[PDB]
């Protein structure tokens, strides 16, 4: 439905922040995640026009760029089957991203974000926007465990060392 | 009631009112995020400073440009420098006054209808123009023929108009600039040891450049000069506190606008584009492109720029007429100064964008609006 | 429903309750089994005493400290001390305060994972929180940069940050405190004879520390005057009665902090890995680092530290500019005050460690919150 | 007669003989101080051990290296590795072979043209010659075009060159190498609570590192595995007898090359700053250095970085065409061995810097022989 | 005279031995010594190049980096009267060190090799060399008497303690 529409090749290694950036606990990693993937769905200029306002048109009320906006968003993210017409435009971009050429070099990042900076501590209960479009880029969606282990405790051998 | 000037600057946004002298507030491009740990609570709010404050708090910064090249790339960080400069710091509302950008010629066209369907569909402001840079440059000048050295952090370009008409096909264009300058300065600095790495190190050689560097008027005979090097050193405190010192890298980097082949770019230097420009037009305006030579643009302030090339397109010209170089003391603001007059002319009134003729007409509108 | 806030100090144990201005109870981190006979029949009990009443009864112990080097090392003793705190000395229930542990940077991450596996399954209190010592004590500044001389009983470490963001690469930690401090003096009273060998010895050694040792200005130019030694020795009443004295090695021992070469570690000195973490972190905020200079913990209450390290640093800063030691007459009690106000903000109730997300979790949750 | 050539490495000092298909002898680049009391009265002798004899010794000694990324700072150890190049594990006599030194690009000035001057007027060799690492190494590869991710000891750098000729602004050169990776490891080894300190220790971190740490295929998913913790974890004997283990630190500090923000450095990783630099250069040779990119250098033996960057340049390259990385099995010497064949050419025997052209030129002859 | 040329600042830290190292009996106090000043004399690469050799051209032959040659300087500073020429031009360097910008630093650590090291243990028949860089450090030239003396007995009080 959006043929003939293309990308920029690594157009997004300017927006991923730095590791040591993500290990704060003032990063609230959605509004920089999605802020990633607004920048890394720009559609190149050698896009025609018809196609390529549509799909721009169909970002400004997915993928806002206001903070105020993005937190309208998750609004109606509770209540994501009493909003049908958006909801249903939703999985037009899940499929976009879907066939996105550098696939796996945002799906290697995507899941960056969520160790490092925690953006899917909810696992389950994350919102509409989180689950499908690291759904889109995830295939199997095996996202839900994994992240929170982290081998706590073991000790084959000695006491503390000096 | 009245006009904004905005003159989307590659490296400094300038800024200001319609009919004003001086622009109101001129401010670095410059959008950057941090990148470090925040583990205060009450500070690690504001995770995008953009402006004099991303200028001042540089150290914890990664700062990036939107616009290289006078391309504008980042999208997402132009519309937060714009809101900066509406908001934060001219304190007007966008949608009241209309407003005046500027771009730089052949620049791609994604570049200019993205910039008003980003002016409309965002800001809404009731009008807004697109100009040229260098045919602003000219109405600083107050003289309306001459070709314009327009030489500004992202882009140099060489725009040839005669008396109203310009020369579509002799305007020239070179992406050798100021940040190609920076570039070049940071890699002849390591030569003295003086390893200048990440963006915070790219802005204080910015400081570096604009306080110390000069061009030279005979470049061999000068750099002699630096042979017995006795005088020709000055030094510069960092913001740390260690000076360092700097010698013939002071001339030799802004030579780069005479030998491209320093960085390695094949082309001609800015006096040769000149004159290849000044051979592209028609003979008869020829003489009097020749005695209209208009500097423009913040990197044409090197001292003995004017000097220079006065020398080096003679060397170019038939030598049996004269040649002039106007260099004002402005240049500076050259390009904002000339968009404060143009929009303030009352014969201009009706060429505006207006929005009411922007709706049944889309983004492409400009592209009938002078190109 | 308030919070308690309980430096697991490496010497002194100091803790009290959220918002309040002095630690309610500081007692030396000691627990101590006894060693002899006990031939009496009724006073026999009580087989391992902990805090003060080990102190005052040091004669007839083995005093050991349960942490040595920062690093928690006998958990069984340590959770004999933290019942202590909660129980015999706070009177608080631990199941209904929220309590907030403090550590060192760059310990071992066991020392972290245990220590709160220690807190919820065995005293199930409500929510947690760890922090680094050196960022509580900018909160004790009310100030939100410089870096942080935090030199406590069993290390020290500097953390540079600016305003909000730290600098993690840049953190250094050195092993030297007061401790080492107290070996070493153990180690020059004998040349003087004092030969104190045990660890009831080894308490009173720091009793002789705290009071007398002071620190030199000039070393070799004060180390001359105790040559023709007149008036620097003092002389101190031991616990039985019989007094000492003590010359050149009240101002040689504190120069372990300086020299460490004394002890026989090969390392820069506090004042110079003071300047090396300054190096490490940017250019731009090493003009606010000098300006900002906290020195904290206990082992930094000796006088004359803010006038040699000012000193010392302006020997290896760039004297153009101007250096600051921040010493407020409270660093012994710093970590602890900026810990008191930092889980009194209305800000931070959301940045505890619960319970209920504890559960799933696991003790690796810890490293999600601030490293 | 014959010409000797020492590889000057940042870490390891390679030398030999031309013509020699291995180099003769490679010493790491340690002078050392002793650091103790030395009561015995014969052995007191030799107050300052170099090369392998520091090495042995490195229980009592300061080790300190005279080359700290890729510049000499220590000019007066470094005549004392030169001596025991040539006289103590050479046997030859300096004045009778020609030498050829070698270095990084981008160096200071004064590291050449004191190494020049060093060589001349101290150890009287009859002709020398500077050049430049990686260009070595495509005399290694025997094919004359292609970049090189050269990582030493020191510094890591990319030279693209085609065939016969360099692209000298397209040379990209970062800081980051086995010494920032060595500092890095120390760093993750507290978290486990291995504290290795000081010189002697930080030796003893490189056998760690060169024996045990390997570069992740894919970083996330693999780390996933040290999750589930089962067979990532190997175990160190350290020179004491107690050993160690190391799990998820094994793979993490090689990561450094691709994450400079784990040391916190502001950088693009080296899979980066490759493609950084094809992209500087010109369009036409793009698909020539996408099939020729050579790796060298000692910290690109870690196991796995060839399938890394090939991985990971191909999610930079247009995906149309081919890559190929050129990893042979002996990038450890690839400088020597290129420099061995370079001085054993034919040509080359009047590209030297005789002497007696030395003397009415001094030190500056260096820069115009090949910059 | 040699006007235009300066030093890095701290170029002598890593050089400076430890002081348990000095506590040595075969520690030759001398070469080491000027070993740091050799090293801290080192002149910072941002002078000009004229002034630079001539510096460096002085130094070769007042501060050799051989044992053999600095073993061979003292020869002539047995007989220092007897050689002018150098000895004329060894007042330069003490005009150098003079204006050395980090001085104290030096003062503070060219005494401490003084008494933990033991060189100045002839105090007035010590040589040219040790003489005049110590008197450019050391300005009034004090350094005669005072590291001799060490406090030995005083017992204001009881005996041993037990
Ligand atoms: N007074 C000055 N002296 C030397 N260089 C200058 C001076 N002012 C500006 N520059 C250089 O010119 C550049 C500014 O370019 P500018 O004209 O602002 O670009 P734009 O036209 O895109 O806004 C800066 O990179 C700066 O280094
Ligand atoms: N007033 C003082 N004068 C000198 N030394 C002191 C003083 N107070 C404390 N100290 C030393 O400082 C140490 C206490 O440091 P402390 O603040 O307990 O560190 P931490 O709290 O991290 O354990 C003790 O070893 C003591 O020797
Ligand atoms: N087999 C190996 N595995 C892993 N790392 C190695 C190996 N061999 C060498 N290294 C690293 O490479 C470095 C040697 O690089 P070197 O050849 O000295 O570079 P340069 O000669 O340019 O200084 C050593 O410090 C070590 O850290
Ligand atoms: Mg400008
Ligand atoms: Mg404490
Ligand atoms: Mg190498």
């Amino acid at each position: 439905p959006f043929s003939g529409l293309k990308f920029k090749q690594n157009s997004f290694l300017s927006t991923v922040p730095s590791v040591t950036n993500m290990h704060s606990m003032h990063f609230d990693a959605r509004e920089t995640f999605l802020g990633v993937i607004r920048k890394a769905l720009e559609p190149d200029t050698s896009t025609p026009f018809p196609v390529r306002r549509a799909f721009d048109g169909l970002r400004a009320e997915i993928l806002p760029n206001d903070t105020i906006k993005s937190a309208a968003l998750k609004a109606q993210c509770s209540d994501i089957d009493k909003h049908p017409e958006l909801k249903a435009k939703m999985e037009t971009l899940k499929e976009v991203i879907t066939h996105h050429p550098q696939k796996e070099k945002l799906a290697e990042i995507a899941l960056q974000f969520a160790r490092e900076a925690g953006l899917t501590r909810l696992k389950g209960e994350t919102d509409y926007v989180l689950s499908n479009v690291l759904d889109g880029l995830i295939g199997d969606g095996s996202w839900r465990a994994g992240p929170a282990y982290e081998s706590y405790l073991n000790k084959p051998g000695v006491d503390r060392v000096i | 009631t009245t006009a904004l000037v905005c003159d989307n600057g590659s490296g400094l946004v300038k800024a200001g009112f319609a009919g004003d002298d001086a622009p109101r507030a001129v401010f670095p491009s410059i959008v950057g995020r941090p990148r470090h740990q925040g583990v205060m609570v009450g500070m690690g709010q504001k995770d995008s400073y953009v402006g004099d404050e991303a200028q001042s708090k540089r150290g914890i910064l990664t700062l990036k440009y939107p616009i290289e090249h006078g391309i504008i790339t980042n999208w997402d960080d132009m519309e937060k420098i714009w809101h900066h400069t509406f908001y934060n710091e001219l304190r007007v509302a966008p949608e009241e006054h209309p407003t005046l950008l500027t771009e730089a010629p052949l620049n791609p066209k994604a570049n200019r209808e993205k910039m008003t369907q980003i002016m409309f569909e965002t800001f809404n402001v009731p009008a807004m123009y697109v100009a040229i840079q260098a045919v602003l440059s000219l109405y600083a000048s107050g003289r309306t023929t001459g070709i314009v050295l327009d030489s500004g952090d992202g882009v140099t370009h060489n725009v040839p108009i005669y008396e109203g008409y310009a020369l579509p096909h002799a305007i020239m264009r070179l992406d050798l600039a100021g940040r190609d300058l920076t570039d070049y300065l940071m890699k002849i600095l390591t030569e003295r040891g003086y390893s200048f790495v990440t963006t915070a190190e790219r802005e204080i050689v910015r400081d570096i450049k604009e306080k110390l560097c000069y061009v030279a008027l005979d470049f061999e005979n000068e750099m002699a000069t630096a042979a017995s090097s006795s005088s020709l050193e000055k030094s510069y405190e960092l913001p740390d506190g260690q000076v360092i010192t700097i010698g013939n890298e002071r001339f030799r980097c802004p030579e780069t606008l005479f030998q491209p082949s320093f960085i390695g770019m094949e082309s001609a230097g800015i006096h040769e584009t000149t004159y290849n420009s000044i051979m592209k037009c028609d003979i008869d305006i020829r003489k009097d492109l020749y005695a209209n030579n208009v500097m423009s643009g913040g990197t044409t302030m090197y001292p003995g720029i004017a000097d220079r090339m006065q020398k080096e397109i003679t060397a170019l010209a038939p030598s049996t007429m004269k040649i002039k170089i106007i260099a004002p003391p402005e240049r500076k603001y050259s390009v904002w100064i000339g968009g404060s007059i143009l929009a303030s002319l009352s014969t201009f009134q009706q060429m505006w964008i207006t929005k009411q003729e922007y709706d049944e007409a889309g983004p492409s509108i400009v592209h009938r609006k002078c190109f």
